[PDB]
């Protein structure tokens, strides 16, 4: 997701 | 390895396709009102500039302004931005934990969504690289999407993108945004001077719909370690 992994 | 993942999503070849959700057409709300209220100065560093509208804002308003991304993509279109509305901000490619050659170069960092990709040693390598890139007496500010903004942004993304999946239930570690994370990532060459509750506007690439979440709002007081510095004292001492 977004955006932590990075970031889709 | 991460250069290729972000170029690709700036070509438009991810599952966001024109739109990642933080390439929003406008500057982040919370830069805005920092810039307001008199807290940005000097040689000015976007770090993970992406597309430059941070940046291009603060041009506009007469400030010297850099900003830095991994992705040459992200750069080669915030220079035709900059050319195409006739500002004179400085776009370059670099690795922010790397920042070689840009040593004690700036007064005010700013981030909108790099450091809150970074995790345990990686954003403490952050840390140090702007360390190094920063005057002494620097300050940095530091917009991160906190659990409660990334659940919201998380939960709306997934309705909206098939590949993308729905957030998890549950309170409860290395994925965690909270406000200690931060402050752990700023230690040694910092002071953290406030965590504040702030906004992070994004867009959802379906409806084209902006929506702000919640996220951290940190500012850092980079310490006088500095050779020049060490040169002023010895200056007054001898
Ligand atoms: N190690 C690194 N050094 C510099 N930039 C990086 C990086 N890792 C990721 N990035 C960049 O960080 C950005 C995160 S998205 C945020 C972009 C911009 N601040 C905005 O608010 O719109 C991406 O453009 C990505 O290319
Ligand atoms: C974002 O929703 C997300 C979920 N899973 C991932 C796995 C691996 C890399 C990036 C990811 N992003
Ligand atoms: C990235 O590795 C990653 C993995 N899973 C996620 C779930 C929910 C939000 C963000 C995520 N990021
Ligand atoms: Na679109
Ligand atoms: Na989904």
């Amino acid at each position: 997701x977004a955006x932590v992994x990075a970031x889709v | 390895h991460m250069t290729e993942v972000f170029d690709a999503v700036y070509r438009g070849e991810s599952p966001f396709g024109k739109r990642p959700p933080w390439d929003i057409g406008a500057p982040q709300p919370a830069y805005v009102a920092l810039e307001k209220a008199g807290l940005i100065q000097g040689a000015v560093l976007d770090a993970g500039c992406g597309t430059g509208e941070d940046a291009l804002h603060l041009a506009g308003l007469g400030y010297a302004v850099t900003g830095l991304d991994l992705s040459p993509t992200a750069i080669s279109v915030a220079r035709d931005k900059a050319d195409a509305r006739g500002l004179g901000a400085v776009f370059e490619v670099a690795d922010a934990l790397d920042l070689t050659g840009w040593e004690e170069r700036f007064d005010t960092v700013i981030d909108s969504g790099l450091a809150h990709t970074f995790e345990g040693d990686r954003l403490r390598a952050y840390a140090t690289a702007l360390h190094r890139a920063c005057r002494p007496g620097a300050v940095a500010h530091i917009l991160s999407i906190s659990d409660r903004g990334s659940a919201e942004m998380q939960a709306r993304l997934a309705e909206a993108i098939d590949e993308i999946p729905a957030p998890l239930p549950d309170d409860d570690p290395t994925l965690k945004r909270s406000a200690d994370h931060l402050r752990d990532g700023f230690a040694e060459g910092w002071t953290i001077e406030s965590i504040d509750e702030s906004l992070m506007r994004g867009v959802i690439p379906t409806t084209s719909e902006l929506l702000d979440v919640h996220a951290w709002l940190g500012r850092f007081r980079r310490d006088w370690n500095s050779s020049s510095v060490d040169k002023l004292a010895a200056a007054l001492e001898h």
